[PDB]
RNA sequence: GGCUAAUCCCCCAUGUGGACCCGCCCCUUGGGGUGUGUCCAAAGGGCUUUGCCCGCUUCCGGAUGGGCCCGCGUCCCAUCAGCUAGUUGGUGGGGUAAUGGCCCACCAAGGCGACGACGGGUAGCCGGUCUGAGAGGAUGGCCGGCCACAGGGGCACUGAGACACGGGCCCCACUCCUACGGGAGGCAGCAGUUAGGAAUCUUCCGCAAUGGGCGCAAGCCUGACGGAGCGACGCCGCUUGGAGGAAGAAGCCCUUCGGGGUGUAAACUCCUGAACCCGGGACGAAACCCCCGACGAGGGGACUGACGGUACCGGGGUAAUAGCGCCGGCCAACUCCGUGCCAGCAGCCGCGGUAAUACGGAGGGCGCGAGCGUUACCCGGAUUCACUGGGCGUAAAGGGCGUGUAGGCGGCCUGGGGCGUCCCAUGUGAAAGACCACGGCUCAACCGUGGGGGAGCGUGGGAUACGCUCAGGCUAGACGGUGGGAGAGGGUGGUGGAAUUCCCGGAGUAGCGGUGAAAUGCGCAGAUACCGGGAGGAACGCCGAUGGCGAAGGCAGCCACCUGGUCCACCCGUGACGCUGAGGCGCGAAAGCGUGGGGAGCAAACCGGAUUAGAUACCCGGGUAGUCCACGCCCUAAACGAUGCGCGCUAGGUCUCUGGGUCUCCUGGGGGCCGAAGCUAACGCGUUAAGCGCGCCGCCUGGGGAGUACGGCCGCAAGGC
RNA sequence: UUCCCGGGCCUUGUACACACCGCCCGUCACGCCAUGGGAGCGGGCUCUACCCGAAGUCGCCGGGAGCCUACGGGCAGGCGCCGAGGGUAGGGCCCGUGACUGGGGCGAAGUCGUAACAAGGUAGCUGUACCGGAAGGUGCGGCUGGAUCCUUUCU
RNA sequence: GUUAA
RNA sequence: CCCUACAAGG
């Protein structure tokens, strides 16, 4: 049994875009599904859906890349160069909307779980509301 | 360590120790000299350090250094301690205050003379 | 003992009203109303004297001040773990303005504690202050708020208010006065003395201003306060001069003796004028009071300045204090002489041993300047207790292993609630300070006015993604079923062969043994070597592996019984039943301890032989404990992978043990090696992670002192934690 | 070409690096300093039991014992509970001293050997146990953090 | 035997 | 002061 089934997925796809795959299974839920939501929206992934893998429900989470590279090693750049668990079983972290983070000048974003749903932090800002510090990524 | 073990035990604030114990923590302490000794240094060093063993006000009996070249402390001197210890003299960590007291200021220095007490001489 | 006044005390009356008992109503803890009964008021004085002023009585309300209560927050030690009899609650009283074990009678047997009670140590707490990018750390002097105390301890009286710093009573210590019976006293008010200390001021002026007490007022009191004095203690403003001036006096320092430096610095010329000296001379002060008016509004009038003949103005007017630290690196600034591991320096690194940029002096230089250094202390740098923001294979650090208690943490779907969380509004957030703006002292320091702040907590309303809780569902985690498997896993009993030792018989004879070489030793009481028999103890060769099993310790001949774990298959049942785990409990190599037994071989100690300069050793000959068994202790370790447990994720190749399958090979569990990505100070690690992540536990925080001392707990002890 | 002396190349261990004529351990001697245990000896705190108990409030009495009285009652006075403090006995705790006594830190060039680092010359380390001027030696078990295929200390 | 280069 | 700046020796 996994402690923490968000910090399990933002884990699978770190460690599947750090070698390329094409596409990377996560568990399914209701809202890991809405964070992927954002994931998409904000052009980290090309996109997830819905799969039965052994009769279970996941979710193939389509990964991006940069262009092919010059030199030696030309593995290509990362669009999800960052991807890090904030609050935790045993340490939420909670903020109010004077209180949510401004990841990397704007170049990142931060994902928050509020009342009003799952939202970017702009999307947070505009409404005018805080809530958990789900992660960051960028 | 965990957060919930950070919550049960915290962190712990570590204190210092006085490299003086001047008790007060007094800038200063006067004393008594009980002993005038000479005393040899430490491995690199060599030569004949001038110490005296002090009965302070703070109820304490410790050695002191007597800097400088001159020197005019007996076995009564009252004296002024202060701290600064000498790295060759293990164990010696105050220093006597020249100019104050029994304890003669320097004669003839004519450099750092605000140290080692010694007055300005008339120059012409 | 006697006399006497009042705004002193008392009785009677009046009863607006109020208090109390009982009833009813409203309201909801003792709030408000109402009815009967009862009980309760008072002080006079002044005059500009037929009417005003000061004041008195009762009641309701306001205002200010305060008491008590509750939520939350408030240092270190667990080497303080159990605390409690007014203790916890009850009923009825006492007490108070008032609730309450606040106090008492009686009844009950409760209350508190690891979310740290109890005990010990330290300490007045805030607004703030200092530091810091922040988070935070440190702090609580001055000023403002609250508390507490008034030589130490207890106590009440008076009063609206005190259990009262300059009131009272008692005890104690101390001082002083005593005709010795007995008395007086309390600067932690201002100033001053003395003691202690490194260290902290005038026995000042004034009540003019602000503020306070009493008075109708005049006014009286006010060491509160407003000022002056002393101390570079701090902060800010200012001076010791400005311009000219030589290819550059002298002196002094270097030198290659040519010259270079101090340096336009001085001298000297000119200019301005800190000090000082005259003359003027404040603001802070207009009220109270008085007259008009109406003792109101409004309008007039008079008195009053400690600071101080000070500030500030105007006139005149002298060129007129500079010191201290430092100069090897860090760190800005170099030469000569003296000295010779001396004398001495030193924040850390270090420097001095006869050419020292480091000592001491000098010349020169750097820094800051009425200061400059030193010592002490706080924050910083120190992400060096790491929340922001660290770690544990070899650097300090994984608990010797397990079981599992509290606790922390928790798979997928739906619904309720709305505790956490988020949002709006609103109350609170004193002043000062901090920040910004503007303004007042010529500036500044200092000061004034204004602006802006927020966290936190209260209240009302709202949201429901996540965490929580309740309710229902699920099957991917977990557990179970059926069928199979491998294993030195554990416990008990039995049993087999090899070898050593010993005893017995045979045979046989001169040595054997041991070493580098020897000797001790053993042998003619016949040893060694050889054959046969017997007794006993201990350990299990080959198989055997780089192998297997176990949580670790650890486990190996063979057989039986009893018993733990684990793996695979089939998807059969349960339906989140999970992970971790402080404390507890159990296990725990060897050595060691107790009681009893056993004792072949080995062997601490020890007895000897050698070796050696010695030889309390290494080599050789003996040999006790012990090594073995039962039972009970001990609880350690290089108890090691020096790597806590679980889970998910991230190339492969190769060897191997064990299982399943359509059996080149595929799939699962385990054991190794090399390697993708990645990690690492490196070495290395690398699907058996030291990678990427989540959860929980344990632990580290420079070396020595020291795993010591003390305390506790444990053990028979050794000793362990 | 085994050995002695000097040397070259590869490799390995190392705690050496003015580099084996290196490094380095413990006892002991001399000097300075902090400190543990400690009979006895004094100072203080604290808890328990019993006893004595000022002031004062409160409660009872207040009587043909006192004062006032409008006879209701008041005052004085007496007694009691509580009670600051004190006494005796006992128990724990802390501080000073302390004969004698244990070890420790630190101080260029004193003494004895050579334990460790290279296979350090008997691989080392280790828990325990006994033993010895000292480092150590030996037993049993463990670990690798062990080199490789006569005898001899120092600097 | 100590301390240096 | 002889050794090398010393310790120790003469
Ligand atoms: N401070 C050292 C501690 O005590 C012991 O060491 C001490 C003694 O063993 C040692 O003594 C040495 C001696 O071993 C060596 N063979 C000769 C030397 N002269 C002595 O030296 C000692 O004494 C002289 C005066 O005589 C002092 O000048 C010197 O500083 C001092 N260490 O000196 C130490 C005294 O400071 C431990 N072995 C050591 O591990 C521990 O840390
Ligand atoms: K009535
Ligand atoms: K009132
Ligand atoms: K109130
Ligand atoms: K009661
Ligand atoms: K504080
Ligand atoms: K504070
Ligand atoms: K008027
Ligand atoms: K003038
Ligand atoms: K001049
Ligand atoms: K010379
Ligand atoms: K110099
Ligand atoms: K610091
Ligand atoms: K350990
Ligand atoms: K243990
Ligand atoms: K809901
Ligand atoms: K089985
Ligand atoms: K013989
Ligand atoms: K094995
Ligand atoms: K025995
Ligand atoms: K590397
Ligand atoms: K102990
Ligand atoms: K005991
Ligand atoms: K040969
Ligand atoms: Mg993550
Ligand atoms: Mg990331
Ligand atoms: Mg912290
Ligand atoms: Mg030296
Ligand atoms: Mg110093
Ligand atoms: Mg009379
Ligand atoms: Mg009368
Ligand atoms: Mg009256
Ligand atoms: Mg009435
Ligand atoms: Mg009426
Ligand atoms: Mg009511
Ligand atoms: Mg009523
Ligand atoms: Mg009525
Ligand atoms: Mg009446
Ligand atoms: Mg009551
Ligand atoms: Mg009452
Ligand atoms: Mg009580
Ligand atoms: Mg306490
Ligand atoms: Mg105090
Ligand atoms: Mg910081
Ligand atoms: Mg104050
Ligand atoms: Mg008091
Ligand atoms: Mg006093
Ligand atoms: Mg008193
Ligand atoms: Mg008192
Ligand atoms: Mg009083
Ligand atoms: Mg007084
Ligand atoms: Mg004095
Ligand atoms: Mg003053
Ligand atoms: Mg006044
Ligand atoms: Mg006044
Ligand atoms: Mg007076
Ligand atoms: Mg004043
Ligand atoms: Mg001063
Ligand atoms: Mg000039
Ligand atoms: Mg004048
Ligand atoms: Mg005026
Ligand atoms: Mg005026
Ligand atoms: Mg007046
Ligand atoms: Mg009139
Ligand atoms: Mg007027
Ligand atoms: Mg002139
Ligand atoms: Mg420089
Ligand atoms: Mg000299
Ligand atoms: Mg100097
Ligand atoms: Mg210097
Ligand atoms: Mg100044
Ligand atoms: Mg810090
Ligand atoms: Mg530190
Ligand atoms: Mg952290
Ligand atoms: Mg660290
Ligand atoms: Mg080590
Ligand atoms: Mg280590
Ligand atoms: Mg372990
Ligand atoms: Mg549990
Ligand atoms: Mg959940
Ligand atoms: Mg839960
Ligand atoms: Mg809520
Ligand atoms: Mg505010
Ligand atoms: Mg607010
Ligand atoms: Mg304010
Ligand atoms: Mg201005
Ligand atoms: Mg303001
Ligand atoms: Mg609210
Ligand atoms: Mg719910
Ligand atoms: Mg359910
Ligand atoms: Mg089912
Ligand atoms: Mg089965
Ligand atoms: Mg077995
Ligand atoms: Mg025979
Ligand atoms: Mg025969
Ligand atoms: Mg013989
Ligand atoms: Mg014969
Ligand atoms: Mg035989
Ligand atoms: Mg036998
Ligand atoms: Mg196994
Ligand atoms: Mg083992
Ligand atoms: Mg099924
Ligand atoms: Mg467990
Ligand atoms: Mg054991
Ligand atoms: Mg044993
Ligand atoms: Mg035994
Ligand atoms: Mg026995
Ligand atoms: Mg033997
Ligand atoms: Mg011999
Ligand atoms: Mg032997
Ligand atoms: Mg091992
Ligand atoms: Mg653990
Ligand atoms: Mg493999
Ligand atoms: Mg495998
Ligand atoms: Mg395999
Ligand atoms: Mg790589
Ligand atoms: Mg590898
Ligand atoms: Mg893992
Ligand atoms: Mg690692
Ligand atoms: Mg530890
Ligand atoms: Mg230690
Ligand atoms: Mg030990
Ligand atoms: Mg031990
Ligand atoms: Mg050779
Ligand atoms: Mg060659
Ligand atoms: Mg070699
Ligand atoms: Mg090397
Ligand atoms: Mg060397
Ligand atoms: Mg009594
Ligand atoms: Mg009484
Ligand atoms: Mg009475
Ligand atoms: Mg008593
Ligand atoms: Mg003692
Ligand atoms: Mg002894
Ligand atoms: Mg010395
Ligand atoms: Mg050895
Ligand atoms: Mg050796
Ligand atoms: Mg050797
Ligand atoms: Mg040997
Ligand atoms: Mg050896
Ligand atoms: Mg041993
Ligand atoms: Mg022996
Ligand atoms: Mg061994
Ligand atoms: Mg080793
Ligand atoms: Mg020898
Ligand atoms: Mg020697
Ligand atoms: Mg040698
Ligand atoms: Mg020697
Ligand atoms: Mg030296």
């Amino acid at each position: 049994m996994l402690t923490d089934p968000i910090a399990d997925m933002l884990t699978r796809i770190r460690n599947a875009t750090r070698v390329y795959k094409e596409s990377t299974d996560v568990p399914a839920s209701r809202f890991k599904e809405e964070i992927l939501r954002i994931l998409a929206r904000e052009g980290f992934i090309k996109g997830y859906e819905r799969v039965d893998v052994d009769g279970k429900p996941y979710l193939r989470v389509y990964l991006k890349y940069g262009p092919r590279r010059q030199g030696p090693d030309p593995r290509p750049e990362q669009v999800i160069h960052h991807i890090r668990r904030i609050s935790k079983p045993g340490r939420r972290v909670y903020v109010g909307v004077k209180e949510i983070p401004r990841v990397r000048r704007g170049l990142g974003i931060a994902i928050l779980s509020t009342s009003k749903g799952v939202l970017t932090d702009r999307e947070a800002r505009k409404l005018g509301v805080g809530g958990e510090l789900i992660c960051e990524v960028w | 360590p965990t957060i919930n073990q950070l919550v049960r035990k915290g962190r712990e604030k570590v204190r210092k120790k006085s490299k003086v114990p001047a008790l007060k923590g007094a800038p200063f302490r006067r004393g008594v000299c009980t002993v005038v000794r000479t005393v040899t240094p430490k491995k690199p060093n060599s030569a004949l350090r001038k110490v005296a063993k002090v009965r302070l006000t703070s109820g304490y009996e410790v050695t002191a250094y007597i800097p400088g070249e001159g020197h005019n402390l007996q076995e009564h001197s009252v004296v002024l301690i202060r701290g600064g210890r000498v790295k060759d003299l293990p164990g010696v960590r105050y220093h006597i205050v020249r100019g104050v007291y029994d304890a003669a200021g320097v004669k003839d220095r004519k450099k750092s003379r605000s140290k080692y007490g010694t007055k300005k001489p008339k120059e012409a």
